């Protein structure tokens, strides 16, 4: 019944959120050839060796300084007094040569990624988001395509295809060899996982009538919630991502075996006003929410107790939307949660070096704003519009969200080496100007 | 262009029902409901209801009011019965606004109502 829907929609959450776990890019540092036995054979520490070897830019410029350049010193030559070697050959290091990491790089990690397997760092920085790329655009294709599917052959016979193509090609990925098969197996299991997920939700939605549509939506809240909380149980044990990819990968397969129109909304001047704004908020929100969520991902110092906590905090924000519903209007939770995701980010970019008793109460808080505002556009959708919902909207509003998905990652990764704050104040204004476009909402001359 | 029907004069008691025609586009794109007058005091709410089919109604009409919603005549019924004496008033088909207040309180159209009596 309920617990095959539970399953996937659980399962569903691992392909799209699996990038903070796959690959982290541990801290890593140039490697010299003969150090080692120069170190071995006058030991003083293992963890002080770079503070006396390896280039440091403490105050800032490390992206291409001590993690992209070598000293070119011949530490094969027996003179040295292992103390200060540098300063022994001349009293300035500043003017010494430097050149590029000709052998490679070693790692600090216990466990396995991406980027630690292909050596994906310092100039293929950028590399790493194609990995996104390739599935939001393959996200993008198949909500245009997996629609001929059901009508050439049916409903029930598309679903077992998208399965078996899903568990095979997780299984595939996990024994991949180079880079382009890597890449090639994203972008088709993220075209087969949108299929599936949105056939299965339609046939779901089909199914149950829309007196407890209400309670179905915040039951899949609820799933994909605990879904992802799992995640973080799983990657602790299983520190390597081919285990946990095929960790991931098993249990599907495991398991497996007169009419309203869409033009009569553009020629009336009161119903044109409110689809454009509906069409903005829904865009705005779900691009700050990944956004937000990667942001996370990729400089928490302690990425399972912030994964938890947020996915725990998440929960309230759907009980507080349904009750909120009969007590007041709809434009001030609205505005109110809007809010409440701007201001959050001003604080952040201007907390002062502290402790992350503060960091971890300030993103829960966004986070629960950014869930409130969500559900009430969802709510508004199902209140207000017509017999004709699901398909025009999972193909819009995939659609629309899709193109800014695709663009996300690049602005994301790539807008942090010159700054680290700069995506900041982007998602603090887009989330300050869509506060101040549902006060447009209300219809004017309403006298009660 | 919102237009009521219906509504006669009972003895004692009884049963009877209330009709309300839309246009077309308020039909499908909005929420309808029915208001009552109570001439001598101040308006009253009896009920609602929307695209998806959920149902509000009022705490002193529990139990007694049904309100169902057509599809092939564009019209929405009001079905009511085991009256009281005190049940005498005008009753206005009206469209709320959701947007604005407490969502049932602002309204943007009317239709002049018509007089029923127990």
């Amino acid at each position: 019944a309920f617990l095959i829907l539970c399953l996937l929609s659980a399962a569903f959450a691992p392909i799209c959120v699996g990038i903070v776990f796959l690959g982290f890019t541990p801290d890593h540092h140039c490697q010299s050839p003969g150090v080692a036995e120069l170190s071995q054979r006058c030991g003083w520490s293992p963890a002080e060796e770079l503070n006396y070897t390896v280039p440091g830019l403490g105050p800032a410029g490390e992206a291409f300084l001590g993690q992209c350049r070598r000293y070119e010193v011949d530490w094969n030559q027996s003179a040295l007094s292992c103390v200060d070697p540098l300063a022994s050959l001349a009293t300035n290091r500043s003017h010494l040569p430097l050149g590029p990491c000709q052998d490679g790089w070693v790692y600090d990690t216990p466990g396995s990624s991406i980027v630690t397997e292909f050596n994906l760092v310092c100039a293929d920085s950028w590399k790493l988001d194609l990995f996104q790329s390739c599935l939001n655009a393959g996200f993008l294709f198949g909500s245009l395509g997996v629609g001929y599917f059901a009508d050439r052959f049916g409903r029930k016979l598309c679903l077992l295809g998208t399965v078996l193509v899903n568990a095979v090609s997780g299984v595939l990925m996990a024994f991949s060899p180079n880079y382009m098969s890597m890449l090639l197996f994203r972008l088709l299991q993220g075209l087969v996982s949108k299929g599936n997920w949105m056939a299965g939700y339609t046939l779901i939605t089909e199914f149950v009538g829309s007196g407890s549509r209400r309670t179905v939506a915040i039951m899949y809240q609820m799933a994909f919630t605990v879904g992802l909380v799992a995640l973080t149980g799983l990657a602790y044990a299983l520190p390597h991502w081919r285990w946990l990819q095929l960790a991931v990968s098993l249990p599907t397969f495991l398991f497996l075996l007169l009419s309203p129109s869409f033009a009569d909304l553009f020629r009336t001047p009161r119903l044109r006003k409110r689809t454009f704004i509906l069409m903005y908020l829904w865009f705005t929100d779900s691009v700050l929410y990944q956004g937000l969520i990667l942001h996370m991902g990729a400089t928490s110092g302690n990425l399972y107790l912030d994964f938890l906590y947020s996915a725990l905090v998440e929960i309230p924000g759907a009980f507080i939307a349904l009750i909120t519903i009969d007590r007041v209007g709809r434009i001030y939770p609205m505005a109110m949660s809007n809010l409440l995701a701007g201001a959050a980010c001003l604080v952040m970019i201007f907390i002062s070096p502290d402790l992350h008793w503060l960091n971890i109460i300030i993103m829960c808080v966004g986070r629960m704003g950014i869930t409130i505002a969500i559900q009430m556009i969802c709510l508004v959708n199902a209140e207000l519009y017509p017999t004709f919902v699901r398909n025009l909207g999972v193909m819009v509003c995939s659609s629309l969200c899709d193109i800014g998905g695709i663009i996300t990652p690049f602005i994301v990764f790539r807008l942090r080496e010159v700054w680290q704050a700069l995506p900041l104040i982007l998602f603090a204004v887009l989330g300050l100007l869509a506060a101040g476009v549902t006060l447009l909402l209300p219809e004017t001359k309403g006298v009660a | 262009q919102l237009q009521e029907s219906g509504g006669g004069l009972v003895q004692a008691g009884g049963s009877l029902r209330l009709s309300c025609a839309a246009s077309g586009t308020i039909f499908y794109y909005e929420i309808m409901g029915w208001y009552r007058q109570a001439p001598g005091k101040e308006r009253e709410f009896v009920a609602t209801i929307d695209q998806g089919g959920i149902t509000n109604y009022a705490d002193s009409v529990k139990g007694r009011f049904t309100i169902s919603r057509d599809n092939a005549k564009n019209t929405v019924y009001l079905q009511m019965n085991s009256l009281k004496p005190e049940d005498t008033a005008v009753y206005y088909c009206a469209v709320p606004d959701v947007f604005v207040g407490r969502g049932w309180d602002y309204l943007i159209y009317w239709g002049q109502g018509t007089q029923v009596t127990v």
